[PDB]
């Protein structure tokens, strides 16, 4: 149950954590050995994971997938690629944290799940938020620079961590705009 | 991994046979100079294997370290062993092996790891002509 | 089925690294094959491309060796992820690496551009990924790749010497020039 969860959160599923495209990650919900109390916590922990997998799939889907081969801002574009380059670097601390937990588990052979909940619970809030930034991009087929504004309106976020988190991405995306403006001018 | 490190041996026994056979008075003044400056690269190859032995003596060398260590001299031998096949294959002697050294030097024009070796073999082999 | 401490996801995680490895082998192969001193199919410029690619492959190999022998299982993958994609991209850039992706057979065997076309195929791909993290790798390949043309230019510039093997250089010469007359001097030309 312990190393197994880190494997799942890291983004590779296992029988105890059944990936369903509709259900993201889902516990079997029935193991006589484990009482119902720990189940809910796992589900809660799974949510962070459900988002980790979706993000990677999307980043993989539009980033480096082709050597620039009806490509359009929703489908593709130098800006769309820039959003992906940033999304993975903003998610980097989550990777470092998961890595660190293992070192402690290597350090001690009996650490409760609650201990896991405490260390990963700062990400429990940043990940859901970043989700809408992307979700708006896909539905509205936001094209080209219009993406630069879509994040900026969510730059007024009421969570200080999220604000810093998204701000990093705009800095990355501006780089390209500054890059294209670097020529026509 | 032994097989992938073994081509520098086939490019060492073939290279050495050419330095014995084409050093006789019969093969002509230039074929003698080409092998007499090819024998200097064999002395330096032996100097490398002596250093690798000392590292091996101190338990501080492995087949993954050896593989990286010999890569630079796997190339030098490959250029010397192919050039020797060709100078021998066409029965070239006199100036027919002073053109084959000018043309091969052009073949690699961008490399600079192998270009310096060839440009050197022609400075050495053209001294008698 | 039975395994010594191997839940399936470990195999799935092992499979992702493997993807990276397959590329290395195939790529190490694509560049490794040297010119052989008789590469009629490829041009002088194709032989320059491969040489440069190996220099990258050698640097890639060195990073793999540098890895601490002692490291956590999951930690090793998270460490190489950036490189893992970087190379798969490098692989697709060339048809071979793109080919045998694993999602298809080796039958497509896509033709790689050669000569000026290759030099151009690259430049266009340069502009397409210019803002992306993978862009520095391309600039390097290109700088070296461009060297032969410059020499050709120098030889047909400061000098008038006309020199080529596979005729990948656009300018072309005919035997009408050997007529050595004004009408045949024009009849001898250059490609468009």
């Amino acid at each position: 149950m312990i190393h197994e969860l880190l494997l799942a959160l890291s983004g590779y599923p296992g029988s105890i954590f059944t990936w369903n495209k509709r259900s993201g990650l889902q516990v079997s919900q029935d193991f006589p050995f484990l009482h119902p109390s720990e189940t809910s916590v796992l589900n809660r922990l799974c949510r962070l994971g459900t988002d980790y997998i979706r993000f990677t799939e999307f980043i993989e889907q539009y980033t480096g997938h082709v050597q620039q081969q009806q490509g359009q801002g929703g489908l593709h574009g130098i800006y769309l690629r820039a959003f992906c380059t940033g999304l993975d670097s903003v998610l980097q601390p989550y990777r470092q944290a998961l890595l660190d937990l293992e070192q402690e588990f290597l350090g001690d052979p009996h650490l409760s799940i609650s201990h896991v909940n405490y260390f990963l619970d700062q990400f429990q809030l940043l990940f859901p938020s970043v989700m809408v930034v992307v979700e708006q991009i896909k539905s509205q087929k936001i094209h080209g620079c219009q993406i630069l504004e879509t994040v900026y309106k969510h730059s007024c976020g009421g969570l200080p961590p999220v604000r810093s988190a998204l701000e990093k991405i705009l800095a990355v995306c501006h780089g390209v705009m500054y890059k294209q403006l670097s020529a026509w001018m | 991994l032994v097989h992938r490190i073994l081509p520098v041996a086939a490019s060492y026994s073939a290279v050495t046979r050419f330095i014995e056979e084409k050093s006789s008075f019969e093969y002509g003044q230039v074929n003698h100079a080409l092998a007499a400056a090819m024998r200097t690269l064999v002395k330096e190859h032996l100097i490398l294997v002596s250093q690798l032995e000392q590292l091996h003596r101190q338990g501080l060398l492995s087949l993954q370290k050896l593989w990286f260590y010999i890569q630079p001299a796997m190339r030098t031998m490959d250029i010397l062993a192919s050039l020797a096949t060709s100078v021998d294959k066409g029965e070239c002697l006199g100036g027919s092996t002073l053109s084959l050294l000018h043309d091969r030097s052009f073949s690699y024009t961008g490399d600079s790891q192998a270009q310096e070796l060839c440009l050197y073999l022609t400075k050495a082999a053209s001294a008698p002509y | 089925h039975v395994s010594g401490a191997s839940p399936e996801s470990i195999s799935s995680l092992l499979s992702e690294v493997a993807e990276y490895g397959t590329c290395y082998t195939r790529l190490s192969h694509f560049s490794l094959q040297p010119v052989l001193d008789s590469l009629y199919s490829k041009g002088l410029v194709f032989q320059a491309f491969t040489s440069g690619l190996r220099r990258y492959l050698q640097y890639y190999r060195a990073c793999v060796l540098s890895t601490p022998p002692t490291l956590s299982l999951l930690t090793i993958g998270f460490l190489f992820k950036k490189l893992g994609r970087q190379l798969r991209y490098l692989a697709e850039l060339c048809g071979v690496g793109a080919v045998l992706p694993g999602t298809c057979g080796g039958g497509p065997r896509a033709a790689f551009p050669t000569g000026v076309k290759l030099l151009s195929y690259l430049y266009q791909e340069a502009l397409h990924n210019c803002s992306n993290e993978h862009y520095p790798v391309l600039l390097s390949l290109l700088k070296t790749s461009c060297e032969p043309y410059t020499r050709f230019i120098h030889d047909w510039v400061y000098s008038g010497v006309f020199r080529d093997a596979y005729g990948e250089f656009m300018i072309q010469v005919n035997h009408e020039y050997l007529s050595f007359r004004d009408k045949l001097y024009w009849t001898h030309g250059y490609v468009l």
